[PDB]
Order: C-alpha cells, then sequence, then structure tokens
DNA sequence: CTTAACATCTTAACTTTAA
DNA sequence: TTAAAGTTAAGATGTTAAG
C-alpha cells in the first residue's frame, strides 16, 4: 500500500527507499501488464 | 481536583476496598504459641509443613535502633518438621541487604520476588495543601479515614529520612522460595503488583498501617490458595507468621508466634 | 579544570572517528541520523573519486567501488543530486565530470535557480 | 484496472518528490550547522566492552583530569526473551551473560567512588554478587517506579507478582570523606513515565549529578537517548 | 545449555456503534 | 459529532519440554 510506509516512526530515507522499491513494483506490474 | 480525584486519590483507590476483618473467636483458626524469647524457643515443635513464613522483625539498622539485629537470625532453626516447600516473606533494608540473603541461602532460601511500599507522608500531604492555600488535622485522623488532601505532583509528597546517602523511602519485603523435590507448589499468582503507595506517618515510618497490612496479607493469601481455609486446617495451618503483636496477626489459617517480655 | 577542554582531549584521544571533529568539536552531523546510515566525509570522497573513475548513471559498478556496506543505490543517486545540483539525473546519464568542474556546473544550477525566481533549499527543481 | 495503478505511480511521484525536498531541507540544514539534542561536552565511545580497551581509558582519564571516575553507571544487556516474546516484553537487543559482564575489569577504573548497576528480577543475587566481588560493599537501592500517560501505576506481567518497578544497586568502593560525594541528597523512589523500550528516566542522571557536582562520570552499555553533559559513555549502538 | 513455548495479568490507544 | 463500550498491543515473568 501507500500509507502503510508513512509512519511517524519511520526516518525519512527509510521511507524514500520504501517509495523506491514501490516505484520498482509498479514498474514490474506494467511490464507485466504490457 | 474538584471532583475530588487527584493523583494521590487516583494510587490511594484500593484503600476503599480493603476493610480489616473482625477478631476470629472461634478456637480453631488462631493459633496462641506464645513463648519468652523466640532465639531461645525450640521451633519446628508444634507447627508442621508451612507454605508461608511472615517474619515481621524490626531490623536493627545502627546501635541505636530498637529492634532485633540479624545475630537473632542466625540463631533461628528452619528444619523438615517446619517451612519446606513454602515462602518466606521478611522485611528488608539495604544496609543489611547482602548479609539478609546470604544467610537466607545458608538455609536454603532463595530469592525470588520483590514487593515495597511507596511511603507518603500525610503529614506533608496536609503541608502542602495549606502551603497552596483544613487544619487542625494531625495525621492520624487522616490515616484512620480516608479524607486526603488533594496532591497532582505525588513525588514531593515522600517522606524524609536522615539516610548518608540516596535518602530513604522504602518498605522493601523479601520473599524467600525454598524449592523441594516431589512436592508442587499450588500457586495462584499474578494476582497483585508488587507496588502499592501507602501512606504513612512523619518521623514513624518502621510500620504499615491496618489496611497496607491488609494488603500484604490478601496479597499471601491469594498468592498460595491451598494454605488458607479449606475445610481441612484443623489445628495443623499452612500458614505462620513470626514476633506479631495484638494488632492484625491473629488471622483464620495462621499460626501466630508472639514474643514475651 | 574546565571540562570543555578535558571533553576535546577525551574525544581526540580515545572517541571515533565519525563522532569527534579534527580538533576534538563534537560532530552533531552524526548525532542526527540513524546508526551506520551517516555520510562520512569518507564516503563522500569515495562517491566524488568514483563518479570520475568508472561510468556514470548505473551506480552497481559505483557501489563495487564504494565502502561494499551501507552503501545503497537510492541514497547515493540522492547525494549526488545535490553533488551536481540537480534532481533530473536520467538525462546526464553517459557524461563523466570531475570535481572542479562539477563545482561549476552546480554553482551554474543555482544561479539559473536564482534566475528563474522559484529557488527551493538552494536545489534547482527540472 | 490499469488506471489505478497509473494513478497510484502518480501519487507516488508526487511523494517522492515531497521526500526529495524534506530530505534535501534537511541535508541543507546539516551542513548549514545544525546542533542536535547531544550536549557539546559529551565523550562517547561505541565499541565492544568485551573488546574494548579499557587500558587506553584508564591512561587517558588520569593523564587529563588527574583523578579517576568518581561514578560508575551501568544497564547490562541480561539474557531475557530475545525478539519474540510471544507473552511480553521484548528486549530489542543482544544478551550478555554473567560471566562476560564480570570478565571486564572495573575494579581498576575505580580507587574512590560509587557505582550503580540497574538489576532486572532475575538478576538480583547476581548483581549483587558481582558488586560484592569487585571490592564494593552494597550501600543503597534506587526503584524506578513506572507510571503511565495519564499518570497511575503501570503495572506489567510477572511470575509471582505483577511487576511495576526497576531495580538498581550502588556500592561504593574508598574514601567517600571528601570535599565530593554530598550526603543525605535525593530519594531512592523514581516515580516517572514509561518513555521507551528499557529506558531509565532521566532523573536517575540528576540524582547522580546531585550526588557528586562536576565530576568524572563513566557509563557502560549506553544508548543515544542519554549522552548526558561531562559524561564517558560507551555503548554498542552508539 | 540454549531457545521456544507456557497464564495463572493490567492499561492505554485504536476501532466500531448507538445516540 | 460524541461518548461509550469492544479490541488490541505493550509492558526489562519465572518454569519446563526438546533436542
Ligand atoms: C539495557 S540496554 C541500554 C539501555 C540504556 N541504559 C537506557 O537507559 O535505555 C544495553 C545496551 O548495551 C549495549 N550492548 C549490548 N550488548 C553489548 C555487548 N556485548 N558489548 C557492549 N555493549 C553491548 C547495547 O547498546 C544495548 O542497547
Amino acid at each position: 500500500t501507500l500509507e502503510d510506509i508513512e509512519n511517524e516512526k519511520f526516518t525519512n530515507l527509510e521511507i524514500l527507499t520504501h517509495l523506491y522499491n514501490l516505484k520498482a513494483e509498479i514498474v514490474r506490474r506494467l511490464a507485466e501488464q504490457g | 481536583t474538584e471532583p475530588g480525584e487527584d493523583q494521590l486519590s487516583l494510587l490511594l483507590k484500593w484503600r476503599s476496598s480493603y476493610i480489616p476483618p473482625q477478631k476470629p473467636t472461634n478456637e480453631d483458626e488462631y493459633k496462641k504459641i506464645i513463648c519468652k524469647d523466640i532465639s531461645s524457643e525450640k521451633l519446628e515443635q508444634h507447627a508442621g509443613d508451612v507454605s508461608a513464613l511472615f517474619i515481621n522483625i524490626k531490623w536493627k539498622l545502627s546501635e541505636g535502633q530498637s529492634g532485633k539485629s540479624i545475630e537473632d537470625l542466625k540463631k533461628l532453626a528452619i528444619s523438615d518438621k517446619l517451612i519446606n516447600n513454602g515462602i518466606i516473606f521478611i522485611w528488608s533494608e539495604k544496609e543489611i541487604l547482602s548479609q539478609i540473603v546470604d544467610v537466607l541461602e545458608a538455609k536454603g532460601f532463595n530469592y525470588i520476588e520483590n514487593f515495597m511500599i511507596n511511603q507518603l507522608s500525610a503529614d506533608k500531604a496536609l503541608e502542602m495543601q495549606r502551603k497552596n492555600q483544613w487544619s487542625d488535622i494531625t495525621p492520624e485522623q487522616c490515616i484512620e479515614q480516608e479524607k486526603f488532601p488533594p496532591n497532582n505532583y505525588v513525588q514531593d509528597i515522600f517522606v524524609n529520612s536522615e539516610y548518608s546517602f540516596f535518602r530513604k523511602s522504602k518498605k522493601i519485603l523479601l520473599m524467600l522460595r525454598k524449592f523441594n523435590k516431589d512436592a508442587q507448589l499450588e500457586l495462584r499468582h499474578q494476582r497483585t503488583s508488587d507496588i502499592f503507595f501507602d501512606i504513612f506517618e512523619q518521623n514513624k515510618p518502621n510500620d504499615v498501617s491496618k489496611k497496607g497490612m491488609e494488603f500484604v496479607y490478601k496479597m499471601i493469601e491469594t498468592l498460595l490458595p491451598k494454605a488458607n481455609y479449606s475445610e481441612e486446617n484443623k489445628g495443623a495451618f499452612k500458614m505462620m507468621e513470626l514476633y506479631a503483636d495484638d494488632k492484625s496477626q491473629p488471622r483464620k489459617g495462621w499460626i501466630s508466634v508472639y514474643e514475651q517480655e | 579544570l574546565d571540562f570543555t577542554q578535558y571533553a576535546k582531549n577525551m574525544r581526540k584521544d580515545l572517541s571515533n572517528q565519525d563522532i569527534c571533529l579534527e580538533d576534538g568539536a563534537l560532530n552533531h552531523s552524526y548525532f542526527l541520523t540513524k546508526k551506520g546510515q551517516y555520510w562520512t566525509p569518507l564516503n563522500q570522497k569515495a562517491l566524488q573519486r568514483g563518479i570520475e573513475l568508472f561510468g556514470v548513471g548505473n551506480w552497481k559498478e559505483i557501489n563495487y567501488d564504494e565502502f561494499s556496506g551501507k552503501a545503497n543505490i537510492v541514497e547515493l543517486e540522492l547525494r549526488t543530486c545535490m553533488i551536481l545540483g540537480i534532481n533530473d539525473i536520467t538525462e546526464y546519464y553517459g557524461k563523466k565530470i570531475s570535481e572542479e568542474e562539477q563545482e561549476e556546473i552546480k554553482k551554474s544550477n543555482i544561479a539559473k535557480g536564482k534566475k528563474e525566481n522559484k529557488l527551493k533549499d538552494n536545489i534547482y527543481q527540472k | 484496472s490499469k488506471k489505478g495503478l497509473q494513478g497510484l505511480l502518480q501519487d507516488i511521484e508526487k511523494r517522492i518528490l515531497h521526500y526529495k525536498q524534506l530530505f534535501f531541507k534537511e541535508q541543507n540544514e546539516i551542513a548549514n550547522g545544525k546542533r542536535s539534542m547531544v550536549p557539546d561536552n559529551s565523550i562517547p565511545i561505541c565499541s565492544d566492552v568485551t573488546k574494548l580497551n579499557f587500558q587506553a581509558l584508564i591512561d587517558a582519564q588520569m593523564r587529563h583530569a588527574g583523578k579517576m571516575f568518581d561514578v560508575i553507571m551501568m544497564d547490562p544487556p541480561w539474557q531475557l526473551s530475545s525478539s519474540q516474546p510471544s507473552r511480553g516484553v521484548a528486549i530489542a537487543y543482544d544478551s550478555l551473560s554473567d560471566e562476560k559482564i564480570q570478565n571486564m575489569p572495573i575494579q581498576s577504573l575505580q580507587q574512590d567512588g560509587f557505582i550503580f548497576v540497574w538489576a532486572i528480577n532475575a538478576k538480583y543475587r547476581v548483581t549483587i554478587k558481582m558488586i560484592e566481588n569487585w571490592g564494593y560493599k552494597l550501600v543503597d537501592e534506587i526503584t524506578w517506579v513506572k507510571k503511565t500517560v495519564n499518570g497511575k501505576i503501570a503495572k506489567g506481567h510477572g511470575f509471582y507478582l505483577q511487576h511495576a518497578k526497576e531495580s538498581c544497586l550502588i556500592g561504593v568502593k574508598g574514601d567517600v570523606d571528601n570535599g565530593r560525594f554530598k550526603k543525605n541528597i535525593a530519594s531512592d523512589v523514581i516515580f516517572s513515565e514509561r518513555r521507551g523500550q528499557s529506558q531509565k528516566p532521566e532523573e536517575i542522571y540528576q540524582y547522580i549529578n546531585q550526588l557528586c557536582p562536576n565530576g568524572n562520570y563513566l557509563e557502560i552499555f549506553a544508548r543515544r537517548n542519554n549522552l548526558h553533559d561531562n559524561w564517558v559513555s560507551i555503548g554498542n549502538e552508539l
């Protein structure tokens, strides 16, 4: 999801690499769809 | 505060739950084993196989202390005609803690848990209340009643001791287990926290109130469920207290050892 | 005896390199990050020399000659973003730039940021 | 649902732009000279105490202040439930045996002063034995009562009783009767909140500084939470 | 000897619900 | 919205089977 990595207990770099891995997940999903 | 709910009254809500029972008069549940001197009294002769030992001993902190020193603990006798599977509940201090536990482990009992009482001075409560502002009241009737001063910061209220180190506000009771073979101990534990705040008196902190001693007694009673009265403690009770007084000690299911003068 | 010079002497003697500074002062930049995720000046110089040593864009071979540890790719890209001064790295692929011209176009990027009149925390956007 | 994850990806781009700007601002104020909560006089050391070279610490402390440590604090990593207790408290750090804690030299680090060892219920006798064989003599006990966010006793699970306390034992080493080490100070009971995992209250440092003002302090098994002023602090994750 | 699994608890924060 | 209960996660527990 998107709201599970937005925690106030999470430091900014950890959040940001979570969103980067999440972009990797969307990129692979679009590769699968195409 | 306004509805009579502060930090003090939030921690002193147990006091209205516990009420001292009347003196038993059955001649079936109180054992009078009064002798001249316990150190001069031969133990394990009338009692037997108890599972909760209470030693209400006033410790000799220094020369001027009017109590019993640890040499009276050295002369104590505990054998197999005495507490065998049970637990000792003994008052302990900080100066003689190492010697107390070391001499108790020379008899078989080893430490298990702690249970202390946070002293809150009633005199400090009324003095802080009258400084913030409830007069003509000594803390004795404050002990006997529930009319306690309001206090939202309770760390100021503690008793002022006279230690030559960190000041003393502590009434730690030491619990010591006597593990034995081929006999499981029936316990009903986790029913009471190790800390409860209790109100004490200024310049006289070496005693717990009637309700506090009731709290300790009921703690022991719910801790070991088979040592209280279930249709079988006829004479041979499974709980005994040493030293005692004519204040709270004669109990249904409790052997009381006195100290003749 | 004061405790300031005392503290500097203790830190200069037995404290770690990432905790004390060169004169013994406290490295405060290390104590507001996590443990092991601090960006050391040695790591900074390693990234600066590895930009020229190997190719740019792909950071796998950059991480090969890096400290081989807490050197995740995303943080390397995100700090090179401020090293060179822009967020668009994908359009700068295949460009090997040394430290002098890195400072040159960093100054140029900050300058064009202050001309475009929407500069945000000394970083030019694209 | 192509549009669904496409819109998710656009939201991802917006959030990453937001966080990139957030961390860029953080790095810019780091380079600008932002100061942390750690006081400027703290002396942190980050190494395993099993592998630490206490000779260097002894030499430096002797050669700088002209005196040794006058207070040692200790929060040993006792052996409890590791990461999934399944009924009670997790203890989210490594545990040290009693032999390993006993091995390290403490009697060399002091000649006159106090020690502060925080014991748990299972390791009360063990702590007494440690500080009795190190040369110290058991003198005092400091207990931390844990209150909760609205100001009542915070009870935690136990075996015989519910546990709502924490124990610290204090043994002196040598001469105390000097200008330092003021007597009849503070209280043995610290009534304070539960501000973290095994995080002792900040009032213990206030009581220590009341015990001996502007002294030479050592503290093994440290985290960034305290890192106090004029304190030498050894830790693993410092 | 060490890890994993046992009850025999209390309290605050989050979630759902009738008003 | 609102306060009023259900539900859940957190607390530096001691003892015992299983290799
Ligand atoms: C009890 S915790 C510290 C708690 C701290 N006193 C507080 O007030 O929160 C023990 C700490 O000692 C450190 N430590 C653990 N194992 C260690 C080891 N083997 N050697 C050195 N330090 C260690 C870790 O930093 C760990 O967090």
